[PDB]
RNA sequence: AGUAAGGUCAGCUAAAUAAGCUAUCGGGCCCAUACCCCGAAAAUGUUGGUUAUACCCUUCCCGUACUACCA
């Protein structure tokens, strides 16, 4: 027993320690690695050569493009400046009217997180909708680290 | 607005052919994403293995009787 | 031994306290 | 030289972080949040990444350190559905979960309503947001899992 | 005390349900952004199987070397066909609702593409005013729990609201009318929070004159010319 | 006090694809035990570094070894 159970445990802490020593391999993302499948030229489509119009025409969208999307960035800019403003100087009045209730005010919020939202559907839900009968499979992959 | 950063496109070299689809979801809504086939729309089925054993039972006796 | 400087030395405005939040140059330009 | 009084214009070190060489989560005070992680669930790969730059962006102008941008490992689940007049599940299609994660640090907690407010005003059709605090779980599993030290473990177990 | 009166004001706002529509300037960037995801893609399976079912039919056609009889049952056009009537069967949820047509503004199912701000009607001095629902702060409580307990004292609502941080997004200061004007009551301070309704709603008792739910460009027909614009800082129409 | 050298299956040795033998576990043989037969399990003193590791270097520890002389 002394020989044997004593000697056994310190072997496997021996093991613990090289492996939680080791260096962690990270989960390969499927998204940035390319499939070999579309390696293959069968799946090269043939390309064709935009005629003049064409180009032009896409030309002048883009050019467009730029201003509409300057213009978004600067409602969107706006925005928060006029959020920020108010929110400034309604905390200034505040500390005037009350410094106690300022001092609360400015506190972190515990429980703001964690904060979910989910993105608008395309369309709203159907008041009496049945969905069909059906079960979900997960397929995902397992990748384990070895040596 | 939902139109911020929606107008996008596969920044891949290489990647399949992806068509525009609608995914129905259990409550009737939809989204647009992309799946590998042109299937004008796509519905996720209420999952049976998630529901209580006694409403499986009462879904099956609707299914029943016909 | 030392001598104070004729006047401002350089890089005497940079601010090392906040030098994370300073912004950098980035480029080389 | 040292006695002169040009003495260390030369210097540049304290101009530039220390960088002398996994990472310390860095709890904020009580008036600044600590490290986040800004998860971007979607089943639309390019809905994902974009909204992520987008946030990214956003971020930089700002003036939100980020401390890092990742993607979390694809998930793929089957869909079946039941045939009719029929007891068997066939497949029906592959639906495959992409999630991307920006980790920003340092956000005032007057300034934490104004930024939740604009990333989920331009929140994209069938994208899920979900802003959560940094955690060691969390950065674990980003790892691969190791089989072996868990059988080594349930030994001592 | 203080001569002003500590008002503690909620900013409760509905989430768009629905995206917003995309500008005819969106459309076009669209359906190029489209285009060049085609261009630049490689050949689907759906895309290869069409490809390959055409070559077989020449195959079959100009010479009868063809060694299979199975082959395959469904073409790949033939099986986008079954794809395309069950999408025409199927009917997808009405964007405008009867609310837009009735112009009900009392329900929540009006505008899913745009921002809603609950708004309510009190009586001060024998005069409706139509301000957003607040509350007086009371020892022994933040400002923003105010705010917070104004949500539970609405006429018969289940809502869950979910509060943004804890600083006040905005502040709006009056003074009462010189007829009643005192020195221990000089006037007020009003003070705003925002919050996300999450789900719930009003019950069927009391609808057209208890509140109303109206987006920023229509939210100056109920607020007062001065008290509309302290509110169209901190409230967005993005 | 100095210097040399060694640390490996329970044990003892060989090799550094870490194996063989005994021991050990399970089965068979036998009224039973042992021999025997089949099969399984079982380790690099430790520290860190050696592209990366092992036989290497090195940290530390146990034991071993030689020298400690002349007036």
């Amino acid at each position: 027993d002394p020989k044997k159970d004593q000697e056994a445990k310190e072997r496997l802490k021996r093991k613990i320690r090289k492996l939680e020593k080791a260096t962690q391999e990270l989960i390969p993302i499927e998204d940035f690695i390319t499939p070999l499948k579309f390696l293959d030229k069968a799946r090269e489509r043939p390309q064709v050569e935009l005629t003049f119009e064409e180009t032009e025409r896409r030309a002048l969208l883009l050019k467009k493009w730029s201003l509409y999307k300057q213009q978004e960035r600067k409602m969107e800019r706006d925005t928060i400046r006029a959020m920020l403003e108010a929110q400034q100087e309604a905390l200034e009045e505040l500390q005037l009217e009350s410094p106690k209730l300022h001092a609360e005010a400015i506190k972190r919020d515990p429980n703001l997180f964690p904060f979910e939202k989910e993105g608008p559907h395309y369309t709203p839900p159907i008041p009496n909708y049945q969905p069909p009968e059906g079960r979900y499979n997960d397929i995902t992959k397992v990748y384990t680290q070895v040596e | 607005d939902s139109s911020r950063a929606s107008l996008t496109r596969v920044h891949r070299q290489a990647y399949a052919r992806l068509y525009p689809v609608l995914l129905v979801k259990q409550d009737g809504s939809t989204i647009h994403i992309r799946y590998r086939e042109p299937r004008r729309m796509l519905a996720m089925p209420i999952d049976l293995d998630t529901l209580s054993p006694e409403e499986r039972r009462a879904r099956l006796r609707k299914r029943e009787a016909q | 031994r030392r001598t104070p400087p004729l006047g401002p030395m350089p890089n005497s405005d940079i601010d090392l306290s906040n030098l994370e939040r300073l912004e950098k140059y980035r480029s080389f330009d | 030289y040292k006695t002169k009084p040009t003495h260390g214009i030369g210097k540049y070190k304290h101009l530039i972080k220390a960088e002398e060489p996994v990472r310390a989560i860095n709890l904020g005070t009580d008036y600044e949040y600590g490290v986040l992680n800004i998860h971007l669930t979607a089943y639309d790969m390019t809905l994902a990444e974009s909204y992520a730059q987008y946030v990214h962006n956003l971020c930089n102008s700002l003036s939100i350190k980020v401390e890092e941008s990742y993607a979390m490992p694809t998930k793929t689940i089957e869909v079946l559905q039941l045939q009719d007049q029929g007891s068997k599940m066939l497949l029906d299609s592959v639906l495959t979960t992409h999630e991307r994660v920006v980790q920003i640090s340092g956000l005032s907690a007057t300034f934490a309503e104004i930024f939740l407010e604009i990333i989920q005003s331009s929140l994209p059709e069938g994208v899920r947001l979900s802003v959560k605090e940094h955690t060691e779980e969390d950065f674990k599993g980003r790892f691969k899992a190791r089989p072996e030290l868990e059988e080594l473990l349930a030994k001592l177990k | 005390g203080s001569p002003w009166r500590l008002l503690g004001a909620l900013c409760l706002q509905r989430p768009p349900v629905v995206s917003k529509p995309l500008t005819p300037l969106q459309e076009e960037m669209a359906s190029l952004l489209q285009q060049i995801e085609i261009e630049r893609s490689l050949y689907s399976d759906h895309e290869l199987r069409a490809l390959d079912e055409n070559q077989r039919l020449a195959k079959k056609k100009a010479d009868l070397h063809d060694e299979e009889d199975e082959q395959d049952i469904l073409l790949a056009q033939d099986l986008e066909d079954m794809w395309e009537q069950k999408f025409l069967q199927f009917k997808l949820g009405a964007r405008i609702t009867e609310a837009d047509e009735k112009n009900d503004r009392t329900s929540l199912n009006r505008k899913l593409d745009r921002n809603l701000v609950l708004l309510v009607r009190e009586k001060f001095g024998d005069q409706d005013v139509w301000i957003l629902p607040q509350a007086e702060w009371q020892p022994g409580e933040t400002l923003r729990g105010t705010a917070e307990r104004t949500l539970a004292t609405l006429s018969e609502n289940n809502m869950e609201a979910k509060f943004l941080g804890n600083a006040p997004c905005g502040h709006y200061t009056f003074k009462f009318p010189q007829a009643m004007r005192t020195e221990s009551n000089l006037g007020a301070k009003v003070f705003f929070f925002k919050a996300l309704l999450l789900t719930g709603d009003f019950s069927q008792a009391g609808n057209k004159g208890h509140h109303v739910w109206v987006t920023k460009d229509e939210l100056g027909d109920y607020l007062k010319p001065k008290y509309l614009a302290q509110v169209r800082r901190f409230v967005s129409d993005l």
